[PDB]
């Protein structure tokens, strides 16, 4: 549900983030830049530094992580 | 301390320019030049350090930095 998810980070379906190649370290600044105000319908969990959404925005988000020479990890919710 | 210009670069193959990473790091608040891919200080008094830029690059990618003195301020 987009309203619950964007509004509350509730009833999201995916939780994704950019990862540094090699180290696999999470890159919150890169994730942030691809989330929240920057991605319609998304919810930016600034704490965990992850990007949540109900609609399947994985491909779009991937293009952002990838534009920055990064990988992407996603969990299904 | 003089003005420096820097690119974010890959930590692999020769360390090629990573333009979108440089662009992200540059907005530090300097200006980005599309053709040569460097971030420069907006004014000679308004410089960022090579060290600051390195941190900036690393916030956006697994990247290193190539920095040099900016000729327009030498």
């Amino acid at each position: 549900n987009n309203a619950f998810c964007a509004g509350f980070g509730l009833s999201c379906k995916w939780e994704c983030w950019c990862t540094a190649h090699g180290t696999g370290n999470e890159l919150r600044y890169a994730t942030a830049a691809g989330c929240g105000d920057h991605l319609s319908k998304s919810y930016y969990d600034a704490r965990a530094g992850h990007c949540l959404f109900s609609d399947d925005l994985r491909n779009q988000f991937y293009s952002h992580c990838s534009s920055l020479n990064n990988n992407m990890s996603c969990r299904s919710l | 301390p003089r003005p420096v210009m820097c690119q974010c670069v890959d930590t692999t193959n020769g360390g090629v320019r990573l333009d979108a990473v440089t662009r992200a790091a540059c907005s530090i608040d300097g200006y980005y030049t599309e053709k040569d891919g460097f971030c420069r200080a907006k004014y000679s008094w308004d410089l960022f350090t090579s060290g600051q830029f390195y941190q900036a690059c690393l916030r956006y990618s697994h990247a290193g930095t190539n920095c040099q003195p900016d000729p327009q301020y030498e």
